[PDB]
């Protein structure tokens, strides 16, 4: 949400999106396709990974401990022993749910950050042959086949091909 | 039609989780795993921990050698298993500082006994009770001498036994209470007894207590259990005036891992690193709700129920 | 004039306050909030917690029955309150383990006493002290019995009383330790007296000491305390051969959430859900730094005194 | 952590009495000043929540150990002052690191929607303005207070004054 | 996290020894390099402060607990062991979050400073210049020394340039 | 030509630091530091605290009167250092809950003792033994007294010694265990003894032991060493029928930062804030790895043996 990608100026997400994270939808003249994005995709994977193995990491091996639970009233050591217990239990609550809650959060923002990454990379491909709408979209002004659409997709897009004919469709 | 249209956008679910971050409570992510153990199998796996089923019999009643634990001799464990409906079928006694006695038996997680070739002279020893039955016979705790008068005289006694070995030694004894003053007289010519037990750098005296108490398996009277640890190169001094109970041997004491715990749960066979009384859990999860009372290798007890952990971005259909 | 201006902003306020970042230590936000409080009302809120103001009196000597704490008889505490001016004015005594015997009653948190009917045979009862006057003759602790020989014998006492409840009792006793070998014998006869109580699972047997000591009211004597709890089904026995405080019956001992504090704050009539020793203070905030020592719902102690917590955008004037 | 508050947007508004964000313009018919709500409510529901789940009442604590002593006893005495010094630093701790990330986190949010704002209304304003270096749009074409209102709410339309501005534009 | 180090920029130019961040400029005079001193020392003193609040001296302990035995004791020694344990390793888990934490927090914000940069530059030649993709702009028009001097000074003028670039970018 | 181009980067260095981030584990940054001292300089600085060496003594035996720690009379000490060769050369003892004292002492930061006038009458002082040599000649601990029969008879001890000063006293006084009868009474006339200290407001009785006990320098006999602390305003009462190890004044006892840490490291002369068993350890970082036994301002004890915090950006080459 930090972003303003997902939630954002993206509106809604694709339920249907089976093959990656992130992707691209066309519409053509050919017809309209879907396609995934597999770097975005795998570089929040990984980074969702690696996070859950800090976590998830076994650190805690003790054999032999005090007493925790009791039969006979004692009084001041017994006292003593339910105090250590009881401080240990909420400091170990309260990291508990620090780290959820913080993990959360920059869980959601770097996944606006590798969509927004992602937009921006594509507006710097397509230079000056197409324009931004608010919606999450490119609006390219010149004919884009599928194998256009692919080079896109791929990287390997060179704008100087439909320079002077998006820049006539553009303006006037 | 002279332009075409590229769209980017992210994958929703038909059904996400609800997670909780820092700015907001209940917001919705695609895909989500929980960090808290909140569930027990019930059946304390026998592995990779040597875990020891004490049936009738606690820990103490077994290191001192009651009748019906005597399965227990010479035995070793990693988690010893105390069940609720352990009792004491022996002499009536009491343990000064019991819960120290326990622990420390329990941390050495052996019960190996040597006996050693005491030499009492004049007086009678072996004794035993009819509250302490060994079969159709009266009988006593075994590792335990329990010394009487021999005739019409019970003489003082000045014993030593040196540690030459390259081990602690950890001595049982004891000292009985009598009821009344008739008794401690018929027992133990002199009328008030006394218990020296000592080393190089300790000391321990008891006087034994006379008093009306309670029948349990119709004795009035009491024993008190003390323990003494000689370090190799040290020796150990018994003297005594009458009232003694005499140990038989040396229990060996070892460090390491071992413990005990109070449990209902069937032993079962599997595989599982952390026993806690409701059972085995797994820990593939760094935070559990079961039990505050673990062994072995366990996620840390947290009072929270459940704690989702995002593992997608926010769910936004429509 | 055929274009136009549009400009963003975000507002600025006149005076913004200071806290601290990760990665600065100073830096100014327009609105912020305190998350430690450090003040104290001073007036202990008599609401809703039940809060028992002792004056000049301790737990154990108003559980022992000192006669200038009587008016404590037979009552119940969430919160029970110990000034700094309490005294003692009973025959000198001492507790060994004092501290347990303090911590469990308090959390007991009540003091019904149910007398029991007890028989000495062959003794007198009902001693008194002039150490421990009630109105202008001698008394004693209430639920105590000081028993002593009945004309020139002492006889062995063997007494025993069941536990046929569902609940656990206390049983409150003592052991008197005269000044002198004349002391021992002007009272119980036998030169060296003993005191033994037990029951099925636990045993107590006290020897008195004979020698003098500092004089407290008049006293060259002392009494020690102890305590014995008997479950449900077991049975207390108690045999003396001499040197007996004997108890009067047995107190109902609960599981609950009372405790005791020390203060000489005074209480009022008001409402608070937390109370320290300097008094009562709200608990809106998550954090406090009045007292460590703390009852009920109470922000957690910590040692820094300002803690302020960013509820706006940087101030930028 | 995104520019905007101290940063391209150089100064704060002293005056803005309505909202947290808002717009200023310089028009032909004279100099307004609104407030955008949805990005002050955005905010306010941020720094609230974070608020609450601080404030949260916990800590019912009954009976304890004693923490303060009149006679010098030895180990016991030694041991009941260890654990409370040792809990007492540990959320000292707690506090501090808490409120540290917090105010971090509060900074770089209000950054986020003000950055946020600027990009939905450069987004509305497709070519008919261009970005000046310090938060405001020159707009090329006559913009009156109902099209100064348009963009305020986001029903701005590029396509009316597309060719105008483009004109005065290039 | 905002896509400017290991991102649209591909490389580090190791050689820059007099800043963190800098200019360099392909020129008909000649090629050169430069250093922007307000993005360095504003990280700078963001990594400094974040030092000094962690380095910061904290405890001064001087009588405590027993930690070492030489003989077993039971219930006090199992308390005092226990107790020096839990200690331990909840600080041991507050050192290991914080370092995590603080790394992730520098890590974000030099990119945060490099894109603010790139950012600033790209709205200071507003249409004179366009992207490249590689953290490069292409400037439309003649630019000598003086005049990329200016746009590191911050003192560029877009008016004096403005039809010349525009011309060479459109027709 | 007509054209220019513009680049914006960062620098990078030809070699980078591998430290853990919260997504990753491994990743290279221009510059880090370590967090975590995991050294000592294996020399213990005598400065600024004041660290005492008691070489061949332990603190108990310094406060006893140990004729070969006879040294160590009326000393003060920050941080009293106990080497592992300690040993007690006098008459063989024991101190029933030894480490509580030991605590309290050195806590307390000072041995300064005060001489009292005590009056024994009707017997012999200044007792002394083989096992405890002062030179050529038979002696005993300082600080204490041995009592014993005056030609055939042991009258009862009563003194009284009250406490006009403001400030604490403690008390050492110790019970003498024979190992026969015979010795007993040898000694001491009576058959049994009998050591009464108390105070207005607690006591203490101990009643000796006969029996034999472990061969130590030439006796089979043992000491128990006791201690009772006099509030101002209180006083001190001693009563008893023999076997008493009476007291020849009292310690004063302050309240300070003062401690007490077993460590077998020399000591140097330097500047050290922080003192663990290994050495001093500087604390210019928050975190140590050395030992969890420390005094003064020091880093706190942690697990990791390193943690590198990043102070520069990601290494990209
Ligand atoms: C109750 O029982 C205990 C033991 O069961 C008896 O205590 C023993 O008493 C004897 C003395 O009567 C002790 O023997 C003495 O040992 C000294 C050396 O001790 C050991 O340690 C050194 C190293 O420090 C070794 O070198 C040495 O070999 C020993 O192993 C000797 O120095 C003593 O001297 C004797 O010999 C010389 C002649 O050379 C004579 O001049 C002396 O008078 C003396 O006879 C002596 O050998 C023995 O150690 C004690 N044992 C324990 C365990 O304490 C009690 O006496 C007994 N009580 C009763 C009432 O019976
Ligand atoms: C002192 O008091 C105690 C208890 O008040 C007395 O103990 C009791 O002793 C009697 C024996 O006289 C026990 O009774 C026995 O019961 C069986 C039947 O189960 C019967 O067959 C025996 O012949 C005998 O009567 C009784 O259980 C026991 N109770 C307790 C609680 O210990 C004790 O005898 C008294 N001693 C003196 C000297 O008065
Ligand atoms: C053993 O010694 C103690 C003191 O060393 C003796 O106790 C003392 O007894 C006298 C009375 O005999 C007490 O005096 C009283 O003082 C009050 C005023 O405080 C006065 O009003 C009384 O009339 C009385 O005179 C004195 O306080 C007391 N001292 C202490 C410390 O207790 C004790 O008598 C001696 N015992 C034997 C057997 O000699
Ligand atoms: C609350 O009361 C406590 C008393 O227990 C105060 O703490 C004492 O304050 C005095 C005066 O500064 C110090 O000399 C003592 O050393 C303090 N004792 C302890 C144990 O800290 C405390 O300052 C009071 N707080 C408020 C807000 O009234
Ligand atoms: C990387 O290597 C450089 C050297 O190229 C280190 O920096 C300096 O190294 C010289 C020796 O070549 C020393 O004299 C300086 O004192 C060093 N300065 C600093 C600040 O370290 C640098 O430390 C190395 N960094 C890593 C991560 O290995
Ligand atoms: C690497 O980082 C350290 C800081 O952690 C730099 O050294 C610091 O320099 C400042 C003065 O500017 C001192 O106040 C600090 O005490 C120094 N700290 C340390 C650990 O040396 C160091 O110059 C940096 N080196 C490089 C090559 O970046
Ligand atoms: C979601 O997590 C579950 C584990 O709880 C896993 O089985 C599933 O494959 C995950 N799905 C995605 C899309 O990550
Ligand atoms: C585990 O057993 C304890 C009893 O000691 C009980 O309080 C707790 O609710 C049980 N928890 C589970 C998950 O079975
Ligand atoms: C600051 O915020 C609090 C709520 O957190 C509010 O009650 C208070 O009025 C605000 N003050 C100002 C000056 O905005
Ligand atoms: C410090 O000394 C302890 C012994 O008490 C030893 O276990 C540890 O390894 C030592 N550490 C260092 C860094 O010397």
């Amino acid at each position: 949400g930090l972003f303003g990608a997902i939630a954002g100026f993206i509106e809604n997400g694709w339920e249907g999106m089976i093959d990656g994270w992130y992707g691209f939808r066309h519409q053509n003249s050919e017809g309209t396709g879907q396609a995934a994005d597999l770097k975005s995709t795998q570089a929040a994977i990984d980074q969702i990974n690696g996070k859950l193995n800090r976590v998830i990491e076994k650190t805690n091996e003790k054999f032999h401990q005090i007493e925790k639970e009791f039969s006979e009233v004692e009084g001041r050591i017994q006292d003593l022993e339910k105090y250590v217990e009881d401080t240990k239990v909420d400091l170990w609550s309260y990291n508990a749910e620090l780290l959820v809650a913080l993990e959360n959060q920059h869980t959601i923002d770097l996944t606006d950050s590798e969509m927004n990454k992602l937009f921006e990379k594509t507006r710097r491909q397509l230079r000056e042959n197409a324009e931004d709408m608010g919606n999450g979209c490119f609006k390219i002004y010149h004919k884009c086949d599928n194998a256009c659409i692919e080079s896109i997709r791929n990287g390997t897009y060179d704008h100087d091909i439909y320079r002077d004919e998006a820049l006539n469709n553009r303006f006037q | 039609s002279s332009t075409a249209t590229l769209c980017l956008g992210h994958h929703s679910v038909p059904n996400g989780t609800i997670v909780k971050t820092i700015t907001d409570d209940q917001i919705e992510v695609t895909n989500a795993t929980e960090l808290v153990q909140n569930s027990s199998t019930g059946k304390i796996c026998n592995n990779p921990h040597k875990v020891l089923d004490g049936r009738d019999c606690t820990l103490i009643d077994a290191m001192l050698g009651d009748p019906h634990c005597d399965v227990f001799q010479d035995e070793k464990w990693d988690l010893f298993v105390e069940r609720s409906s352990a009792f004491s079928n022996c002499y009536p006694y009491d343990v000064p500082d019991y819960a120290s006695l326990r622990s420390l038996i329990a941390s050495s997680g052996t019960l190996d006994f040597i006996t050693e070739s005491f030499t009492w002279a004049g007086v009678s020893q072996n004794g035993g009770s009819s509250a302490c039955k060994r079969g159709p016979a009266n009988g006593f705790f075994s590792r335990l001498n329990w010394l009487t008068k021999s005739g019409s005289s019970y003489p003082l006694l000045n014993v030593t036994m040196p540690n030459n070995y390259n081990f602690d030694k950890l001595y049982i004894w004891g000292v009985h209470h009598p009821s009344t003053n008739q008794e401690q007289t018929n027992l133990y010519v002199q009328a008030s007894g006394r218990v020296t037990v000592s080393t190089r750098r300790s000391q321990q005296t008891i006087v034994p207590n006379i008093g009306s108490r309670p029948w349990v398996r119709g004795q009035s009277s009491r024993i008190s259990i003390y323990w003494t640890i000689v370090k190799p190169g040290d020796v150990l001094v018994i003297n005594s005036n009458g009232n003694l109970i005499a140990p038989r041997g040396f229990f060996k004491i070892r460090t390491g891992r071992s413990s005990i715990m109070r449990s209902d749960a069937p032993i079962e066979t599997c595989i599982s690193e952390c026993i806690t009384p409701n059972g085995s859990i797994p820990n593939d999860k760094p935070f559990q709700n079961v039990n505050k009372i673990t062994y072995g290798a366990c996620p840390k007890y947290v009072k929270q129920n459940t704690l989702k952990l995002a593992t997608g971005m926010r769910n936004v259909p429509e």
